[PDB]
């Protein structure tokens, strides 16, 4: 664990980068999804089908 | 030029005659007193040496005390005019609504008719 | 005058909620955070250019 972090340091490699993206993302698939709740509320199930 | 003649020359004449010319002529009489500050700065040096000469040691030392006195007044008056030309130079880089509030449609009048 | 009283409440005619929770709103008892009152008249003038 510990021989591996030195590396990644050496490498100026970032190992959770992705996982950084990917809390960033899902907060906006809250936020979109927020919005789609809403807008399925204000017009009834029916009519956005 | 008849602006820093080497003798003192009043300054509200001078503030006023400064107005009307060319920038090329303010660089030449700008750069005429500067040489007439020069011609005073080394005679007061000639004049400091006489002083520091004699007072090392008092008749012929007011003489010489009155010259550098009469050289300041004189002196006084060229840098003033040289403040007139700065102060010359300075002047030459200036020149949705759902209330009915707007549009009142509840009445039949008010859309546009 | 005497015995009147007013209530301005913000408020979008355009949205099915907002109309819901205003009735919801006048007709809920003062303990549950409402008005508890009964309407006698309906004015709903409300409309854009």
């Amino acid at each position: 664990r510990q021989q591996l972090q030195v590396l990644a340091r050496y490498l100026k490699m970032d190992l959770d980068n992705g996982e950084r993206k990917f809390l960033k993302e899902k907060d906006t698939v809250a936020e979109l999804q927020a919005q789609l709740d809403y807008l399925n509320a204000e017009l009834g199930e029916f009519f956005v089908n | 030029s008849a602006g820093g003649i080497r003798r003192p020359i009043q300054i509200e004449e001078f503030k006023t005659a400064i107005s009307g010319m060319s920038d090329m002529e303010l660089a030449q009489i700008k750069t005429e007193i500067e040489n007439s500050i020069n011609h005073l700065q080394r005679s007061n040096a000639r004049l400091g040496k006489y002083i520091a000469k004699l007072e090392g040691a008092s008749g012929d030392l007011a003489l010489y005390k009155d010259s550098v006195r009469e050289n300041e007044i004189v002196l006084n008056n060229y840098n003033e005019r040289v403040d007139a030309l700065e102060q010359e130079t300075v002047y030459r880089k200036t020149g949705v609504d759902m209330d009915n509030s707007n549009v009142d449609v509840v009445t039949p009048n008010s859309i546009f008719i | 005058a005497k015995g009147s009283t007013l209530i301005v409440v913000p408020f979008n005619q355009g949205s099915k909620q907002d109309v819901e929770a205003l009735i919801e709103f006048i007709y809920d008892t003062e303990k549950n955070g409402g008005l508890g009152w009964d309407l006698d008249a309906i004015i709903p003038f409300a409309a854009i250019p």
